[PDB]
C-alpha cells in the first residue's frame, strides 16, 4: 500500500 | 530513536591533523551511507562513506586532505583532516543522507595557545555610548556583563571574531543616558575560563 | 555535471500570521522515474544548531513538524510555503537536491521580523591609552539600534578614504525592537596611528537622509 511504498521509497534513498 | 552523537569542540594549530566521530544509533549503522557537510558562518557537501564497505568517496574541493573511516563494531564513522589551514575553520555535519543530521563540531584552526583578554575601555543628544573591547584572546568563549547583571537594557555584547593574529576579540557595548556619567559607575565584567582571567573595568568619560 | 540550485528570497522580512514563501530552482530534473520520487528535502537551521528536516520527497512533511509548513513543485521547481508564520519560525530555511552526487544546497532563506526603517546612532571611540602602550590601536565605531540591516561603513583617516584594516560584526536582530547594531573596528600600529590626526567613520543607510559622519582629532 501507500504507506509502505513510501516506506521503501525513503529507506532506499538512503542506502549505500 | 534515529541519534548521530558528535565529538566535541576541536582547536587546532596549522598542519595538525584533527579527527572527528559520528556515533550512530536507532538503526542498522551498515545499511545507510554517511554524509558529511561542512559550514561555515551556507553548507557544502564533502562526500559520503559506503558504510558496508568502507569506500569514501570526495566532492571535487575535499580530495587530497580529507579522509573518512568507519569503526564498524562501534556503529562509528570518522572524519580525519590533515594539513590543517585555516580555511578548515568551520562546523562539521555528519549525516544519515537527508533524513537526520548530526549536531555538529566546530573546529577552529590557529597558531594560537590558550591566552587571556586585555581588556580596554571604550570610553563615552542626550544618549552616550560605552563599552569594552575584550582583545586578543583565545580560545572562545568569554562572557561579558555589565555591573554585575544589574545593566541589561540597551547592552550588545558582539560576536567575536577571530582575527588575522588567531585571537579573538569582541567589544560590548551599552547607551545610557548622557546624565548618567558622573552620578553611575559602569562596570564591564569579563569572564575567559580557559585562562581564569576575570576582569572587571570601569569605564570613564 | 553539477546539479545548481538557486534559492530565492535570499532574505525575508516577515510579520507573524503572514504566508511566507522560498523558492528552490534546479539546473536538472530531480524526479526519480523509476519511484516516481523529486530527490528534494527542506531544513529549518537556527542560530548554532543544526539542519531539521521539515519536508523530503518534495512534498512529504516530516512527522511532527507542523501544517503550516508545505512543500510542493516537481521536476526543476520547488516551493516552500509557511501558512501562517510564527516567531518561532525564525530561522535560515535552506533545500537540498539529493538526485545525483555531489548533493547541492540552495543558498538559503533568512527570515527576519520586519519593523519600520531605523537609522543608527553612531558614536565613535579612539584607542585608549592604556592599549596604545601595547604598540597597537583599535578604533572602534559603533551602529546603534538601525533597520534594515544593509548599511554603509566608511572609514576616513586624515579625510581620506581607509578601505583597509577594518572588521564588522553584527548582533542578532533584537528581542525587543526588532533592529540590528554593527561594530566596525579599525587596527592600526601605533605607528600608523599616530601618523595622522583626524579618525572619521561615516555611515550611509536608509534611514539617514545624507550619510552622518562621526569623528575625533588625536588630542582632543
Ligand atoms: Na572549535
Amino acid at each position: 500500500n501507500a504507506q509502505e511504498l513510501l516506506e521503501l521509497d525513503k529507506w532506499a534513498s538512503l542506502w549505500n | 530513536q534515529i541519534q548521530l552523537v558528535q565529538s566535541g569542540p576541536e582547536l587546532k594549530k596549522p598542519g595538525e591533523t584533527v579527527k572527528i566521530s559520528c556515533k550512530a544509533s536507532g538503526y542498522t549503522f551498515t545499511d545507510y551511507s554517511v554524509h558529511w557537510v561542512k559550514q561555515v558562518p551556507g553548507l557544502k557537501w564533502m562526500g559520503w562513506i559506503n558504510t558496508e564497505t568502507g569506500e569514501p568517496t570526495y566532492a571535487d574541493d575535499f580530495k587530497g586532505r580529507f579522509a573518512f573511516s568507519l569503526e564498524s563494531s562501534a556503529s562509528t564513522a570518522y572524519l580525519e583532516i590533515h594539513n590543517l589551514k585555516n580555511e578548515d575553520t568551520a562546523t562539521y555535519f555528519c549525516a544519515l543522507g537527508w533524513l537526520h543530521w548530526g549536531l555538529g563540531t566546530t573546529l577552529t584552526v590557529s597558531s594560537a595557545s590558550t591566552k587571556g583578554p586585555s581588556v580596554f575601555p571604550l570610553a563615552p543628544g542626550g544618549t552616550a555610548a560605552l563599552g569594552c573591547l575584550v582583545k586578543d584572546y583565545f580560545p572562545e568563549p568569554v562572557t561579558v556583563s555589565w555591573n554585575s547583571g544589574a545593566l541589561t537594557s540597551g547592552v550588545h555584547t558582539f560576536p567575536a571574531v577571530l582575527q588575522s593574529s588567531g585571537l579573538y576579540s569582541l567589544s560590548s557595548v551599552v547607551t545610557v543616558p548622557s546624565s548618567s556619567l558622573g552620578t553611575q559607575t559602569y562596570i564591564c565584567n569579563v569572564n575567559h575560563k580557559p585562562s581564569n582571567t576575570k576582569v572587571d573595568k570601569r569605564v570613564e568619560p | 555535471l553539477d546539479i545548481q540550485l538557486t534559492q530565492s528570497p535570499s532574505s525575508l522580512a516577515m510579520s507573524g500570521g503572514q504566508k511566507v514563501t522560498m523558492r528552490c530552482k534546479s539546473s536538472q530534473s530531480l524526479l526519480n522515474s523509476r519511484n516516481e520520487r523529486n530527490y528534494l528535502a527542506w531544513y529549518q537551521q537556527k542560530p548554532g544548531q543544526s539542519p531539521k528536516l521539515l519536508v523530503y520527497f518534495a512534498s512529504i512533511r516530516e512527522s511532527g513538524v507542523p501544517d503550516r509548513f508545505i512543500g510542493s513543485g516537481s521536476g526543476t521547481d520547488f516551493t516552500l510555503t509557511i501558512s501562517s508564520v510564527q516567531a518561532e519560525d525564525l530561522a535560515d530555511y535552506f533545500c537540498l537536491q539529493h538526485y545525483n552526487t555531489p548533493w547541492t544546497f540552495g543558498g538559503g532563506t533568512k527570515l527576519e521580523i520586519k519593523r519600520t526603517v531605523a537609522a543608527p546612532s553612531v558614536f565613535i571611540f579612539p584607542p585608549s591609552d592604556e592599549q596604545l602602550k601595547s604598540g597597537t590601536a583599535s578604533v572602534v565605531c559603533l551602529l546603534n539600534n538601525f533597520y534594515p540591516r544593509e548599511a554603509k561603513v566608511q572609514w576616513k583617516v586624515d579625510n581620506a578614504l581607509q578601505s583597509g584594516n577594518s572588521q564588522e560584526s553584527v548582533t542578532e536582530q533584537d528581542s525587543k525592537d526588532s533592529t540590528y547594531s554593527l561594530s566596525s573596528t579599525l587596527t592600526l600600529s601605533k605607528a600608523d596611528y599616530e601618523k595622522h590626526k583626524v579618525y572619521a567613520c561615516e555611515v550611509t543607510h536608509q534611514g539617514l537622509s545624507s550619510p552622518v559622519t562621526k569623528s575625533f582629532n588625536r588630542g582632543e
